[PDB]
């Protein structure tokens, strides 16, 4: 979730579709938490975005 | 078969100028803010979400559509 956040904030930092590359990576990176809304039957976003919802800076 | 969309800059210039009248407060225009508008609000799809990065996120990938439309088109 922060990998996310700390890529995606790089993401939108270096421009042109690199910065959409790097985006989409940020993205791929957050169903690993997914998978565990698979097993302890979780919900995705409300795990993976309220992850994400956690943050001062990226850490 | 040229001539129709001729006339139609002249009037879109009125009223778009009347509407520099109508509103003398501008912004800029072709799709300038949607580009920031994502990120403005994708920093909420990092803060807040419950889901709602998604509804933010997709929402901030909703904005930038009218120059990314006359962009990649």
């Amino acid at each position: 979730a922060a990998l996310s956040i700390y890529l995606e904030n790089y993401a939108t930092s270096m421009g042109s579709r690199e910065q959409l590359a790097i985006a989409e990576f940020a993205r791929s990176l957050l169903v690993i938490p997914n998978t565990l809304a698979v097993n302890a039957a979780q919900d995705s976003t409300d795990l993976v975005a309220k992850l994400r919802a956690f943050h001062n800076e990226a850490q | 078969q040229f001539m129709e969309e001729t006339e139609r800059s002249l009037h879109d210039a009125i009223m778009i100028v009347r509407r520099a009248i109508k509103n003398d407060s501008v912004v800029a225009g072709g799709g300038a803010i949607e580009m920031e508008l994502s990120k403005y609000l994708r920093d909420y799809s990092r803060t807040i979400p419950g889901k709602q990065q998604l509804l933010i996120g997709a929402y901030a990938k909703a904005l930038e559509i009218i120059p990314r439309q006359l962009c990649d088109n």
